[PDB]
């Protein structure tokens, strides 16, 4: 049970774990996942300055 | 992450989708429309094992 | 998505390869797996349509 996969677009990447069934799939990537980021409201003169 | 494979809606927490269908790992880089992924069977591994 | 699964049956390419599924010996499985492609009605739903 070994297969190989290929994609038309370079943006999408595809790899095949063992056990896949041969075929053709039509893929639409509506959204992308992003990770929350939090930044301090102020700015500090230098790192060595003690905050707390 | 939100995508659509062969008319089935998939929602994941990351940009590496693994179980749609089970056995294919997709890495999403940017939004795509109507990409095609083709999976075809290869028998090279079995024939090399048999020959060895 | 997490904690939900679906079963997908895919035929081969072409409009001559349209499945007509009937489960015999069991009533629940027939209630879950039943499609008449000639009349285009059944318990399953069609995600991708066959074309030449």
């Amino acid at each position: 049970k070994s297969t190989v996969a290929s994609s038309t677009t370079e943006d999408l990447k595809v790899s095949t774990t063992a056990g896949a069934a041969a075929g053709t799939y039509k893929i639409n990537v509506t959204q992308l996942a992003a990770a929350q980021s939090l930044a301090t409201k102020t700015t500090f003169a230098t790192t060595k300055e003690q905050l707390g | 992450a939100k995508l659509n494979v062969n008319g089935i809606d998939i929602e994941r927490q990351s940009n590496t989708v693994t179980d749609a269908p089970q056995g294919i790992t997709l890495t999403l880089t940017k939004k795509v429309t109507d990409a095609t992924v083709t999976v075809t069977k290869d028998d090279t591994k079995a024939k090399e094992a048999i020959k060895s | 998505k997490e904690n939900e699964f679906q079963l997908v049956l895919t035929a081969n390419s072409g409009t001559d390869n349209t499945m007509k599924i009937t489960v015999e010996g069991d009533t629940k499985l027939n209630d879950l797996l039943a499609y008449d492609s000639t009349t285009n009605t059944g318990n399953m739903q069609e995600l991708v349509k066959a074309e030449n």
